[PDB]
């Protein structure tokens, strides 16, 4: 083995706990994306961390597109000093990580066919409709997608341990079904 | 007037294709649409 | 001609032999040239299967018809 | 440098004058006052900003693509006048 | 659905574009009901059959379909792209069995015929032909 | 309808800077220069949409952006841009609304 996944996304979700009016924000702020007629959601974006935050008219924002936590939180920090700059009462609470998202390389092509047979409930291969296999873990509870070339994505968690232990889980269950 | 007497009509064709040409225009052929009718 | 399409999708050729050996009916598919138009009133802006029709023996839409004798022998249909 | 822009002022001078003249007759100032609206007009003819309209913006991650349709641009002391442009900008 | 069920429990083969064909089911949904319905058909408790109602739909003789099964079986265990849905594979292969032989139908007709792009069926003509070495049968 | 954008530019600001001093220097009635400028707008609207063949193409730095009202902003640096020769900008603004 010695392959570790390495993190790709993180959401994370940050309450704010005040109110805001979109045309004035949309018209004082610098770099930000909003239309009521397709998102009624300003995507407000920063350099560093390259990251991305969806902030609505109650408060509440989703900063996503980090690759670690440090980088989601510092971003969501200087989101809300965003935010209480421009002239609203904001205030960094309720920093929960919603979602984690890695991949990883086996190096050795995986049957997909045969690991859709024996972890047929667990598994969901379709490959006219998706080449991958969607493979989901019940402990922990990680959605992974395996596909031929042997890149392992897995989605679906809230810590790091997680994903981990996704891969710590299905590594033997790769070493299984190879071909070279 | 002898001649009047020989009016004939064209008999029905038999198409002589492979069949399975035909018979994959019958049913399902990956083919939808291709023509406006009954569109709304 | 007479035809058979079997359960896997395949359509082939039918003998009066393998009919009969089958259980099969001796029969032909049917097509029809159908038109369709739309008018808008007097203003005006394909070959389907309508089903299949059994062919009698020694006709001329069957194949013995036209068969000789060492035919219907390969055929194995007494002349 | 560009006469196409000179044509056009002269266009646009011309067409101004001939139809603001009925205006000018309904309030009954004067004919020569109207000349010497097109002669100080043109004597006054003698920082970087583009002024157009769009028709599709489009993002993917973090490459700007937009579509600019009929259009006059200030760049470095020259002026421009744009049919089309395309606009493939990066953010950081 | 439901048909679709049918066709899998009793070893028949149809693609999704021929019931969307018939009917107008919005694919995604389709493919959610689908999903959810055999998750009910597992709570109450094979791509080489395509290859002959392709070869029924050009016409061809039963050695380029056998020719095409044992293309199919070899192109199913060299790996290498593995597939990108088996419609595309069996098309391919078909074109390579019948590009082996001298009866003609070019990739316009067999494009148009079995609803398959050409720029598909060339770039998997590419590969193959490279994979040509091991896919003789005699 | 015809924005008032166009007012902005090197021909617009002259053609302001000439009807205010037609009104501020002399005695020319007032209104009418509203009029004038509404002229103007169909005038450099049909003009800039039926007299123009250039083709431009800038490619640059993203520096900021931003969109209210049917109104995009742009502010790019150290931008390329082609026409149909090329000029390299050290900051470019671009203001667009919508075509429908």
């Amino acid at each position: 083995s010695g392959i570790v996944p390495t993190l790709q996304n993180i959401v994370a979700t940050v309450t704010l706990g005040c109110r805001l009016d979109l045309k004035t924000v949309a018209l004082h702020a610098r770099n930000a994306e909003y239309n009521p007629k397709r998102f009624a959601a300003v995507i407000m974006r920063i350099r560093e961390p390259k990251t991305t935050a969806l902030i609505f008219a109650s408060g509440k924002m989703v900063v996503t597109g980090a690759k670690s936590e440090d980088d989601s939180k510092l971003a969501s920090r200087k989101y809300a000093r965003i935010i209480q700059k421009i002239g609203f009462a904001a205030k960094f609470t309720d920093f929960k990580i919603q979602n984690i998202v890695g991949s990883c390389d086996v190096k050795f092509p995986i049957r997909l066919e045969g690991l859709a047979f024996s972890h047929g409930t667990f598994s969901s291969y379709e490959p006219e409709l998706f080449p991958g296999l969607i493979y989901r873990m019940v402990k922990p509870k990680i959605v992974l997608l395996i596909f031929v070339s042997g890149k392992i994505v897995l989605t679906g968690a809230k810590q790091r341990e997680e994903i981990y232990q996704a891969f710590e889980a299905i590594y033997p269950v790769l070493s299984e079904f190879r071909k070279m | 007037r002898n001649i009047v007497k020989l009016n004939n009509k064209e008999r029905i064709t038999t198409l002589d294709e492979t069949v399975g040409v035909t018979m994959s225009h019958t049913g399902m052929s990956m083919r939808s649409d291709n023509s406006n009718f009954l569109k709304v | 001609k007479p035809m058979v399409n079997e359960s896997d999708g395949v359509t082939h050729a039918l003998y009066p032999q393998e009919a009969r050996l089958r259980n099969l009916t001796y029969s032909s598919g049917l097509f029809v040239d159908v038109k369709k138009r739309t008018y808008e009133l007097k203003y005006e802006l394909g070959k389907v299967f309508i089903g299949r029709l059994p062919i009698m023996l020694r006709s001329k839409n069957c194949y013995l018809s036209e068969a000789t004798e060492s035919d219907l022998y390969k055929l194995k249909e007494c002349p | 440098s560009n006469a196409e822009a000179s044509r056009v002022y002269e266009i646009i001078v011309e067409s101004v004058v001939n139809e603001v003249r009925e205006d000018f007759e309904n309030a009954g100032i004067d004919e020569q006052t109207l000349q010497d609206l097109k002669n100080i007009w043109q004597k006054k003819l003698t920082e970087n900003l583009m002024l157009c309209l769009y028709d599709k913006v489009t993002r993917t991650k973090a490459r700007w693509k937009c579509s600019l349709k009929d259009g006059v641009v200030t760049i470095n002391r020259n002026d421009y006048t744009f049919q089309k442009a395309q606009v493939e900008a990066e953010w950081v | 659905a439901s048909i679709l069920i049918g066709c899998r429990r009793a070893e028949v083969a149809r693609t999704f574009k021929e019931i969307q064909s018939l009917i107008h089911v919005k694919t995604k949904e389709f493919g959610k009901t689908l999903n959810i319905m055999k998750n009910i058909l597992r709570g109450k408790s094979q791509n080489l059959t395509y290859i002959p109602r392709f070869c029924s739909h050009l016409g061809l003789p039963m050695q380029v379909t056998t020719s095409a099964e044992y293309t199919a079986k070899k192109c199913k265990e060299i790996k290498e792209i593995a597939g990108k849905s088996p419609i595309t594979i069996a098309v391919v292969s078909i074109y390579l069995n019948i590009l082996l032989f001298q009866i003609p139908i070019t990739a316009a007709k067999v494009g148009q015929t079995l609803q398959v792009t050409e720029g598909t069926i060339k770039s998997g003509y590419k590969i193959l032909y490279e994979h040509r070495d091991k896919l003789v049968d005699p | 309808g015809y924005y008032e954008l166009y007012r902005r530019s090197t021909i617009g600001n002259s053609l302001v800077d000439a009807l205010d001093t037609l009104i501020s220097d002399g005695r020319i009635e007032a209104s009418l220069a509203m009029r004038v400028l509404e002229t103007f707008d169909k005038v450099v609207a049909e003009t800039l949409k039926d007299n123009t063949q250039s083709k431009l193409t800038v490619k640059g730095n993203l520096d900021t952006y931003g969109f209210c009202d049917d109104v995009w902003t742009f502010i790019v640096k150290n931008c390329q841009v082609t026409v149909e020769s090329v000029i390299s900008v050290d900051k470019l603004r671009i203001v667009a609304c919508n075509s429908k």
